[PDB]
């Protein structure tokens, strides 16, 4: 018993069939204190006891099942909306982890779902974005101080004799 | 072409042959509004690939 | 993980607007978006968002630092 | 090289009263008449030559990564050339796509 | 082949408005399109698909000979080496399991179990084969012996994350999270 609860108490899915279960007042909002109470969230979350759970050889057929079963096809667009996103995700978990069938074709459908909630919540995490506009034309200034090419005449390096200048007389006013 | 009916406008003693030299025009096909279409979600890589406006080049190709 | 309680360089209560400043922004943002899609907006290169006039109807001063760390803040909860 | 003319093999050669002669292991010994009175050779400048860049000067009007320059073709009278630099003295050449090229070729 | 598509003049491309800024658009594209590391994921489930069971088909077929040493009989007198001959024929890889230490099925092993416990984030491998052993004698004749091996593990295949045999693959983002996952 204790190996196994030690065992089970580590796994990733337990810990998600309990906020699950809290969630809807099935187990105390703490963890477990005493024995007792972690013997009778084992009994909740997993479906058995510890002692019925190794004497056969199913583990995942009762694992927790959320009590609210609300309605997943308005999650076709059209508390809600964050409510059913989360319960639907954890049923779609339970049903990967017990191979049931047409599981392919609804997480492909929750997926979609989820996408077009991603970008709901994307859009809540948007803190703002602003482009310096070119008063002259109307969209992201264009304006620079970079450098642009351009063939002087040859009387700004040589003379009319042929010769180059040499800048190294200074005038004072 | 435009540069060969000018040379044969010129050897022909026509005093107007530079007016049949066009000017050269380079650019790319890439647009404002393909700019805008892809923020939209509208217009991805493969679609710009697809419709010959970009395409993929390797060290060796480059 | 949130807005600051107080501005980190000066300590003005800036926390205490924080929320209302939170779900305004998305409002007003929600007005100048247009058709591009959320995770563009800070690409769009057409978007001109000021949030000035709506931090001093907060009634927030014109402190650089207090609307520096109010407007740039990340928030947690948008992430996760 | 001189090759055998039954066994096909790469005849060894050997100087004797002013001839050369070609033995083959297979026994097959044959006289060289003025072909052969080539013992060993060396050419400088490989890398700069123009034989190195004879099919690189027929391909350049045709590669779009050439440097172009603003002159008149004499024969299409095209306004544009593709200019080369080849060499360690810098020899500059003009090449056309129509087969003009600067240094006569 | 001549190509077929014939695009509109490059005269009446309306660009002069395009700033600098628009350009990001591309960059934009571009990663979205490739991602930042799909090249992995796309090539660890091409080794997991197709490379793998074609390394092991084809790259492992096993023909050897060993003297016989067995000399106690007559039969054994005459044998003078036996040949070994052998290939796989069928290879696969599954997503990773434990066993939870209750003597009942396996289950899946998700990537947190194994980060916190040190185990292995590791897929089983299944493989056939067919198995031909030869037997030479003195004079010359020769005896084949055919067996056909059904399915069995061999061993266990590391699994990348997030790949097509990662279990975070028919989760949702919330299922990800909600299993100790980083959704991002
Ligand atoms: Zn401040
Ligand atoms: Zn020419």
């Amino acid at each position: 018993t204790k190996v196994l609860l030690t065992e089970i108490l580590l796994d990733p899915m337990y810990d998600y069939a309990a906020t699950v279960a809290r969630i809807d007042g099935s187990i105390p909002m703490h963890k477990p204190r005493t024995p007792k109470e972690a013997e009778y969230e084992f009994k909740t979350v997993i479906g058995r006891t510890p002692a019925e759970l190794l004497s056969q050889k199913e583990f995942y057929d009762k694992i927790y099942t959320s009590k609210y079963r609300p309605d997943f096809t308005q999650l076709t667009r059209l508390e809600k909306t964050s409510t059913l996103i989360y319960l639907r995700a954890y049923e779609l978990f339970l049903k990967y982890l017990q191979n049931a069938p047409n599981f392919n074709s609804e997480l492909a459908e929750f997926k979609t779902y989820e996408n077009a909630y991603g970008e709901q919540k994307a859009l809540l995490a948007q803190q703002g974005f602003y482009n310096i506009f070119d008063p002259n034309t109307g969209r992201a200034d264009q304006r620079t101080r970079l450098f642009e090419y351009k063939r002087l005449p040859i009387s700004t390096l040589y003379d009319e004799r042929g010769l180059p200048h040499k800048w190294t007389i200074y005038v004072y006013k | 072409q435009a540069c060969y009916k000018a040379a044969e406008a010129r050897k022909k003693g026509d005093k107007d042959w530079e007016k049949h030299k066009i000017p050269f025009i380079q650019n790319t096909r890439f647009t404002p509004q393909m700019a805008k279409d892809i923020l939209a979600g509208t217009l991805t890589l493969e679609d710009l690939v697809a419709q010959g406006i970009c395409e993929f080049i390797t060290p060796e190709e480059a | 993980m949130l807005i600051p309680v107080v501005c980190f360089t000066c300590g003005f209560p800036i926390g205490t607007y924080a929320a209302i400043f939170d779900k305004a922004r998305t409002e007003y943002i929600k007005t100048k978006m247009g058709g591009t899609l959320p995770q563009n907006i800070p690409l769009d290169a057409s978007l001109q968002i000021e949030l000035k006039d709506l931090i001093t109807a907060l009634g927030i001063p014109m402190r650089v630092c207090c609307r520096t760390h109010l407007i740039t803040t990340l928030d947690y909860r948008k992430y996760y | 090289m001189k090759i055998c003319k039954a066994c096909s093999s790469c005849m060894v050669r050997t100087y004797v009263d002013g001839n050369i002669i070609f033995r083959c292991s297979c026994g097959e010994s044959v006289q060289g008449d003025s072909q052969n009175l080539l013992v060993s050779s060396k050419v400088y400048h490989t890398g700069e030559m123009e034989d190195k860049y004879k099919i690189f000067i027929k391909n350049a009007p045709f590669d779009p990564t050439n440097c172009q320059i603003k002159k008149d073709c004499p024969n299409c009278h095209l306004d544009y050339l593709t200019q080369i630099c080849i060499g360690s003295q810098k020899i500059i050449i003009l090449v056309c796509r129509c087969g003009y090229m600067s240094n006569r070729g | 082949l001549r190509p077929q598509i014939t695009y509109g003049p490059i005269e009446t491309v309306d660009n002069e408005e395009l700033t600098e800024a628009d350009m990001l658009s591309f960059i934009s594209a571009a990663v979205n399109s490739t991602g930042l590391i799909g090249y992995n994921i796309k090539s660890f489930d091409d080794l997991m698909d197709n490379g793998i069971p074609q390394i092991v088909k084809q790259m492992f077929n096993v023909d050897i000979t060993y003297k016989d040493q067995r000399d106690h009989t007559e039969i054994d007198k005459l044998r003078e080496s036996v040949q070994i001959q052998f290939n796989f024929t069928d290879v696969n890889i599954e997503r990773p399991q434990h066993r939870n230490y209750s003597q009942g099925n396996k289950i899946n092993l998700l990537p947190n179990k194994a980060r916190l416990c040190g185990l292995s984030y590791s897929g089983p491998v299944n493989l056939a084969a067919e198995v031909i052993l030869t037997a030479h004698y003195s004079n010359g004749r020769q005896e084949v012996k055919r067996a056909s091996i059904p399915p069995f593990q061999v061993s266990t295949f590391p699994i990348m994350r997030g790949s097509n045999r990662c279990h975070t693959h028919h989760l949702s983002k919330t299922a990800k999270k909600e299993i100790g996952e980083d959704p991002n």
